[PDB]
RNA sequence: GGUUAAGCGACUAAGCGUACACGGUGGAUGCCCUGGCAGUCAGAGGCGAUGAAGGACGUGCUAAUCUGCGAUAAGCGUCGG
RNA sequence: CCCGGCGAGGGGAGUGAAAAAGAACCUGAAACCGUGUACGUACAAGCAGUGGGAGCACGCUUAGGCGUGUGACUGCGUACC
RNA sequence: AGGACCGAACCGACUAAUGUUGAAAAAUUAGCGGAUGACUUGUGGCUGGGGGUGAAAGGCCAAUCAAACCGGGAGAUAGCU
RNA sequence: CGAAGGUGUGCUGUGAGGCAUGCUGGAGGUAUCAGAAGUGCGAAUGCUGACAUAAGUAACGAUAAAGCGGGUGAAAAGCCCGCUCGCCGGAAGACCAAGGGUUCCUGUCCAACGUUAAUCGGGGCAGGGUGAGUCGACCCCUAAGGCGAGGCCGAAAGGCGU
């Protein structure tokens, strides 16, 4: 049966996390975890934590078959953003954008 | 009494986007471009409603000329013979016959040739 | 220098084709503890070529 | 444009480069185990291994020349007595580099560097 | 059936475009109002050196705010419901 | 209860008519950002549409050349105020 | 003794470079002049808009000045866009 | 036994449109006929809010300079300790006035901030901290200057002044 876990309002850009999400889409969990834990990006650590949470969700809440478990759907969606003011030259002010992301991983044995 | 335009404008926008569903990018998403795309498509459809008859007439005349040329006669001579033979077959049926029925077009061509003399 | 027309999302995603990250496939297999590690690198517990290298 | 040229820049001038090479080499010879970046250790080799080779022979002139480097009396005292006999029968290759991944702060290539045996 | 030569030739999508389905930021639209706006019927049309209007500071079992009050300090006495 | 950092966040169980009502909480569109499906695209030039149109996939129908989704190529076509 | 000289603190900005969505709504670096006097600075007060002040540029009067700012006439007027 | 609204499909009209229905939605809507508009948006360098673009590019804010070992910590180039290297040192040191108004110390945490990591902080929460006959303020007096009973002047307001 399908298991869904997600992380909301993560302090990271959507594009940066999506650059890492495409690396493990459809891959085996056993190798996906190894790829995530040996990738030198903060978004890689975040998606590794989310994947570990999903894996734990697939054994404490689900029956069995951890070895054949495979990630099926992974996607990153942009979340609410924070508006901040960054002073610039000649008294000009620029509205800087801090983007949050919703990282959702969908995993099932099939 | 105050009147809110949030429903009629939304309905008009939805209708316009429906009329221009799937041209390219913003043309199928942005109303400000969708309206111009709809107007241009309507103008093109109006022009082609008349252009189609001319294009199909050109296709039919090309096919009839080719069919007459395999039989050893030009299109103009074939039409002159048909007119002299009191034959009022439109070029669409002539092209259909030439494409599908070879012997029928052969019979038409010798009748035109005989009417020429 | 500044833009004259707004680039479309097609151009944005078309530029990002070469920005995809590359993923390792065959990091290593330890001959003593059998744990994955980088090529020519020590493991988490400082194991390389079978013999301990860090002594914690 | 670097035709048969050697000597890394390390984003530092000559004085700072020499000073931090000296401090790093002193720390290494004191502790026999240092974790640093790959280029830093690679350039450390070309300073420490010649220092060990110089320390292989013990004399007042050699000791003074060694003291001219590392600017430390205790560092020279440890030399010519401990690492001398240990590396007396060794011709080069006194140091080795073991990569250990990357830092979590700036993602820089990390590697441990140590002596041959370390008597441990 | 095999060798040779000529002609034809899709099945590849790093990415993109189109339609559909499922999602995210986004808070318009729909419904509601101890909120406003304009009037009608009546009162009042002023308060105050017996210290005005308006404020500061304190007052609870109180750390803060609103409200009430003023060292008798979210109050006291009398008479009625 | 579990993961997670004795976090944040998430998934279960339960209350709840409803949790596709979870405190960022009624209804939740568009611009914008994605995932999967079907089609086309790596020798082709331009207001990107229109008419024709082979082909490709699915529902038809129990055949009947139907519709939907895309559009190889082709004639014409230099936005709006 | 010098409205004397060189030259620090201090005052000012004559020359060159950087900057021109900068570190800065006029600065920094290298040079420069005055530097015991017509000097500079701290503190407090006064001169308030057809006015003030001005070793005099029609300069300044709160990052503005051939008539400051705030509110009212005022939804000034526009044969203009 | 499903109102408005939203989202699709089909039918229909010379058209602004109308009707039916699938799903969401979960409570009002309203036939026909007459009347009144804050009654129909694509532009006005229109206003408000949200979201693309350059792009994950510049930049991360004086070229005085960091390194090593250990410790806390899940995570240390940035926190603490010890060793060095360098800088200021008529200052980049110390004490005050003006100003700021708890930014001071301790314990605790990374929701937001620091142009990055964060366990750190001038960040959040709680507690504590300021002791004057000799310091200063207060007070006596006074300059520049301000107010100013009587008084003078001036339509009023008000100005000058003992
Ligand atoms: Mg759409």
């Amino acid at each position: 049966m399908e298991t869904i876990a997600k992380h909301r309002h993560a302090r990271s850009s959507a594009q940066k996390v999506r650059l890492v999400a495409d690396l493990i889409r459809g891959k085996k969990v056993s190798q996906a975890l190894d790829i995530l834990t040996y990738t030198n990006k903060k978004a890689a650590v975040l998606v590794k934590k989310v994947l570990e949470s999903a894996i734990a969700n697939a054994e404490h809440n689900d029956g069995a078959d951890i070895d054949d478990l495979k990630v099926t759907k992974i996607f990153v969606d942009e979340g609410p953003s924070m508006k901040r003011i960054m002073p610039r030259a000649k008294g000009r002010a620029d509205r800087i954008l801090k983007r949050t992301s919703h990282i959702t991983v969908v995993v099932s044995d099939r | 009494a105050r009147v809110k335009r949030g429903v009629i404008a939304r309905a008009r926008h939805k209708k316009i986007l429906k009329q221009a569903k799937g041209y390219y990018g913003a043309r199928s998403r942005v109303y400000r471009v969708a309206f111009q795309a709809v107007i241009k498509a309507g103008q093109y459809a109006y022009r082609d409603r008349r252009q189609r008859k001319r294009q199909f007439r050109q296709l039919w005349i090309a096919r009839i000329n080719a069919a007459a040329r395999q039989n050893g006669i030009s299109y103009s001579k074939f039409i002159n013979g048909l007119k002299k033979a009191s034959v009022e077959i439109d070029r669409k049926i002539l092209a259909d016959i030439a494409v599908f029925d070879k012997v029928a077009f052969t019979a038409l061509v010798e009748k035109a040739k005989a009417a020429l003399a | 220098a500044v833009q004259q027309n707004k680039p479309t999302r097609s151009k944005r995603g078309m530029r990002r084709s070469h920005d995809a990250l590359t993923a390792v496939t065959s990091l290593s297999v330890d001959k003593t503890s059998g744990e994955k590690h980088l090529r020519h690198h020590i493991t988490a517990d400082g194991y390389y070529r079978g013999r301990k290298v860090i002594a914690k | 444009m670097r035709h048969r040229k050697s000597g890394r820049q390390l984003n530092r001038n000559s004085s700072h480069r020499q000073a931090m090479f000296r401090n790093m080499a002193g720390s290494l010879v004191r502790h026999e185990i240092i974790k640093t970046t790959l280029p830093k250790a690679k350039e450390l080799r070309r300073v420490v291994e010649p220092l060990i080779t110089l320390a292989k022979t013990d004399s007042v002139a050699n000791r003074r020349l060694a003291f001219a480097r590392t600017r430390d009396n205790e560092i020279v005292a440890k030399l010519f007595n401990e690492l001398g006999p240990r590396f007396a029968s060794r011709a080069g290759g006194y140091t080795r580099i073991l990569k250990c991944g990357f830092r979590a702060g700036d993602n820089a290539p990390m590697a441990y560097i140590e002596l041959v045996d370390r008597s441990e």
